């Protein structure tokens, strides 16, 4: 299905040493029998549990397709490149799980989009550039860490940032703010 | 007379290409004679064939070959060949056979190859081919073979190349063709025995004329946007072996005159929108393969089926199919692949599918199946997938059918199933995915569990199973799901958990499970979903359990105590702690 | 890669 074919595009453009996705045939009806993959009662994916499998590469845009996504969990791993902005798509994910990656470039501003999400960490990879401010906005959010990241700029404090403590900014270029030890210029 | 300089002209046309691998390093200016050289053929010594397949020359069609008189046969299969075609082909006027195939050419097709008369076999696939197939092509004198598959073509099907009467094989799939219905004209090509039209955006019905080709053996029109009823016609093609019609938009029922192909051994209907019953007289064909799923097709499986020796593959998932699957089916016939799921189908399963002993996939899920698994599947080591959940299964698994060797994923879920799982569990090597979710089945997990290393996933949610867990089960590394919820499952954690390397998810909730949580639980790098609620847990909660990042976290209803460390307080882990007394913690409501 | 004309694989 369109779940199915979105995902074994990932595979394509990741590398696996280990062989862990070999359970993804697109050839199967549906990806939920797939190791690593979780499904609700009415077979849409859940959850992609790819954690520390040795997996290098990129993502996909394609990864936006899973409406019904809850946990993106890559961490761990070798990947490279940028987060996608389809990655906002994902209007049911609740944990955002990129950290002890390389991923390179900004933090993208669809992120905020993800009215449900409860947990980012996207600590210690090689992200660059401001924090959104549509983060600020996702109710919901409980748990954020942004550290070990080369992002630059001012720190919101405002919404689900408010209740936010320096662990969650530390070891980054040079941000700006409350939580900061250095003020905003 | 008589005298030619075909090994110069072979000269050419290696000084023309690019050869890095040096592969016409035979090809000596110096001899006398070229008929020797490698992939160069002389039938006197006059070229009538070269082949230069797989060679990774480089450059364009070197038209200079032409000059080569009596040239017959020419491959350029598979080399990085590039730029248009050049419309100087045609003075190779003694060609009968040209393969371009898996090469970087472009542009229009020359319609200058129509003029070499003597072309019986054009294959130019794999190449960037663009724009209309010319008109001449409809004047093609010899050719029994057209093959322009995996091409750039954007033009319409033509009709003109209906009026290619020595034409055995029109194979032009898989290019993006301008919607374009398929010509009746194609009906007057009597000696056609291929038509392969997969992908070629084909809209409209499917002509009756094309009934009147006897010699057809394939008729390939999947993938396509053809719509309207099969027609009645098609049961004309005497030859038939092969009808493809599958992922299309066409309505209607299939037609009982199928049953007149003696020859159809392979029909695939599938993915369509077809209504109405199965037709008795196409079952009583012996039938190699019959796929007619994801369609809107009613009623019983004819029981015809069962007595064709040929059958390999039955895959009618996703219909209203109602009654029964034929008591013989899989006793007369080499069964591999079985696909009934998503249908109505009710009754005890046939006993005697695996009898050829080459059955790999059974799958009968969301069905109403009845009764016992037949004792002979426990003979069956062909199997590596098994589905049947979702249907009405009674009673205990045979105990060779545990310890079946090449099963990955054995699948009861949802079924009435009874027993005690066997010892021959140890024997399943190949099974990764275990998934007995929501059955009647008792007892305490085998030991013999912890044997099978390479299993991923247990899954045995709504069972009846007690006792302590093997502490083989915790020697399982690779295990990434444990789903062991709604069970009777008694004893404490070991400190054998810290194996548990892969784990994704630990599910012991609504379980007896008794004693404190192990200190090992943090060393569990991967574990992201953790539930232990509805259980007997006492003692102090480990200060590991911080260190993981748990996107659920579930300690409630046990017999926990002490203080809840300072990360837990948070509003995040409020609902995770309730109802174990002796928890006092931050959180508004514990305590 | 170049597919070939058969059945479809589509299974549960
Ligand atoms: C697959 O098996 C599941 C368990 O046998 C079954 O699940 C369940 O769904 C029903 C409703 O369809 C729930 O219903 C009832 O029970 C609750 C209390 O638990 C009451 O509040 C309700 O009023 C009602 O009586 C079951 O509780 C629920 N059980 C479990 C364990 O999930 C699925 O429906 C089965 N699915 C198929 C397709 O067969
Ligand atoms: C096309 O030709 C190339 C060689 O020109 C074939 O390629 C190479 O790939 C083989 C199999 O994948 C290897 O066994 C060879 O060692 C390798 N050689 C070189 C020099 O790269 C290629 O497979 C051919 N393709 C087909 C379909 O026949
Ligand atoms: C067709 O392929 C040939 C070989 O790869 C290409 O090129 C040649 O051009 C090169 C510079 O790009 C020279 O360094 C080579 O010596 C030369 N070789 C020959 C045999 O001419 C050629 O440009 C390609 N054409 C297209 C349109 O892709
Ligand atoms: C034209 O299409 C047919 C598809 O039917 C191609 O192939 C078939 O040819 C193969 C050659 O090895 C056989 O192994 C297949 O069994 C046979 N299939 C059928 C159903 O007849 C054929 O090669 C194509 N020709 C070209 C030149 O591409
Ligand atoms: C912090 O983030 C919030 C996110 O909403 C910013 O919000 C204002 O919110 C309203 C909606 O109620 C929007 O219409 C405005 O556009 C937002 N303001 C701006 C300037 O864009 C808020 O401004 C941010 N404040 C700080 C100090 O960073
Ligand atoms: C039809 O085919 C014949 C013989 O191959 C040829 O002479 C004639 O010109 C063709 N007609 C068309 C319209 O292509
Ligand atoms: C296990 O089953 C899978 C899928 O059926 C298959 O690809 C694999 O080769 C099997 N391995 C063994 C050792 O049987
Ligand atoms: C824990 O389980 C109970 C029911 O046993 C449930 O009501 C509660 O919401 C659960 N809490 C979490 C955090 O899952």
């Amino acid at each position: 299905n369109l779940e199915g074919d979105a995902l074994h595009t990932l595979r394509v453009t990741l590398v696996d040493p280990n062989n862990v996705l070999q359970s993804w045939d697109p050839t199967l009806v549906n990806p939920c029998t797939w190791f690593h993959v979780t499904c609700n009662n009415e077979n849409s994916v859940i959850r992609v549990d790819l954690g520390n499998a040795e997996l290098s590469g990129h993502l996909v845009p394609e990864l936006g397709v899973l409406k019904n996504l809850q946990y993106l969990e890559l961490y761990s791993n070798n990947i490279t490149g940028p987060i996608p902005s389809n990655l906002g798509n994902l209007t049911n994910l609740v944990s955002l799980d990129l950290y002890l990656n390389s991923f390179s470039g900004p933090i993208p501003e669809s992120l905020g989009k993800l009215s449900k999400l409860r947990f980012l960490r996207l600590n210690n990879n090689s992200l660059t550039g401001s924090i959104p401010m549509s983060l600020t906005n996702i109710t919901t959010l409980q748990v954020l860490d942004l550290s070990n990241n080369r992002l630059s700029g001012s720190v919101p404090d405002n919404g689900s940032f408010s209740l936010f403590t320096p662990i969650s900014f530390a070891n980054n270029l040079d941000l700006c703010g409350p939580v900061t030890s250095h003020p905003c210029p | 007379s008589m005298d030619n300089q075909d090994g110069f002209i072979l000269q050419q046309v290696k000084l023309s290409l690019d050869d890095p691998d040096s592969y016409l390093s035979s090809w000596n200016s110096n001899d006398a004679s070229p008929c020797r050289w490698s992939g160069v053929s002389c039938a006197f010594s006059s070229v009538t064939s070269v082949d230069l397949s797989s060679a990774n020359l480089a450059g364009p069609f070197p038209s200079v070959i032409c000059r080569l008189s009596n040239l017959a046969h020419l491959s350029l299969y598979n080399n990085s060949i590039n730029s248009t075609l050049p419309l100087n082909i045609a003075a190779c006027k003694s060609l009968q056979t040209l393969d371009l195939s898996q090469n970087l050419l472009t542009g229009e097709l020359p319609q200058t190859l129509a003029d070499i008369p003597t072309l019986v076999h054009l294959d130019l696939t794999g190449n960037n081919f663009s724009g209309d197939i010319p008109a001449s092509f409809g004047k093609f004198e010899n050719l029994e073979v057209l093959s322009l598959v995996y091409n750039l073509l954007d033009g319409t099907i033509p009709p003109f190349l209906g009026n290619i009467s020595t034409l055995k094989m029109l194979n032009l799939s898989y290019n993006p063709f301008s919607p374009s219905r398929i010509p009746p004209e194609f009906g007057n090509l009597t000696n056609l025995e291929v038509m392969w039209l997969t992908e070629c955006h084909l809209v409209g019905q499917i002509p009756d004329s094309l009934g009147q080709l006897s010699k057809l053996v394939d008729l390939d029109l999947a993938l396509n946007d053809l719509v309207g009823h099969i027609p009645p016609s098609l049961g004309g093609l005497t030859n038939v072996v092969q009808i493809e019609l599958y992922n299309n938009s066409l309505t209607g029922e299939i037609p009982p005159e199928l049953g007149n192909l003696k020859s159809l051994r392979l029909l695939d209907a599938s993915m369509n929108q077809l209504t109405g019953k199965i037709p008795d007289e196409l079952c009583r064909v012996p039938l190699e393969s019959l796929n007619l799923y994801e369609n809107n097709l009613e009623g019983e499986l004819p029981a015809s089926i069962a007595l064709s020796p040929n059958l390999y593959e039955i895959r009618i998932f996703g219909n209203r199919l109602t009654g029964g699957l034929p008591k013989d089916l899989g006793l007369n016939s080499p069964l591999r692949w079985l696909d009934v799921s998503e249908n109505e189908f009710s009754g005890d399963l046939p006993a005697d599918l695996c009898a050829k002993g080459e059955l790999e996939e059974l799958l009968i899920i969301h069905n109403s199946f009845s009764g016992v698994i037949p004792e002979s599947l426990a003979d069956c080591r062909s199997l590596t997938r098994i589905r049947l959940a979702y249907n009405r299964f009674s009673g205990s698994v045979p105990t060779g059918f545990w310890g079946l060797p090449h099963v990955n994923l054995l699948e009861l879920v949802n079924n009435s199933f009874s027993g005690e799982i066997s010892k021959s569990i140890g024997g399943a090597s190949n099974l990764s995915l275990l998934i007995l979710s929501n059955n009647e089945f008792t007892g305490s997990l085998p030991e013999e569990i912890g044997s099978l290393d390479n299993l991923n996933q247990l899954s045995a949610s709504g069972n009846k199973f007690s006792g302590s867990l093997p502490d083989s089960l915790m020697s399982l590394g690779e295990l990434g799901t444990l789903d062991l919820h709604g069970n009777q499952f008694s004893g404490e954690l070991t400190s054998g958990i810290k194996s548990w390397k892969k784990l994704n998810e630990l599910n012991l909730a609504d379980n007896e499970f008794t004693g404190k949580i192990p200190d090992e639980i943090g060393s569990l790098s991967v574990l992201n979903y953790l539930d232990l609620s509805g259980n007997m847990f006492s003692g102090k909660i480990p200060v590991s359990l911080q260190s993981l990042k748990l996107n659920q976290l579930n300690l409630s209803y046990n017999r926990l105590s002490g203080d809840l460390p300072p990360s837990l307080a948070k509003d995040m882990y409020k609902n995770s702690f309730i109802g174990n007394p002796g928890l006092c913690g931050d959180i508004k409501g514990l305590c | 890669p170049v597919p070939t004309s058969g059945p479809s694989r589509k299974h549960n």
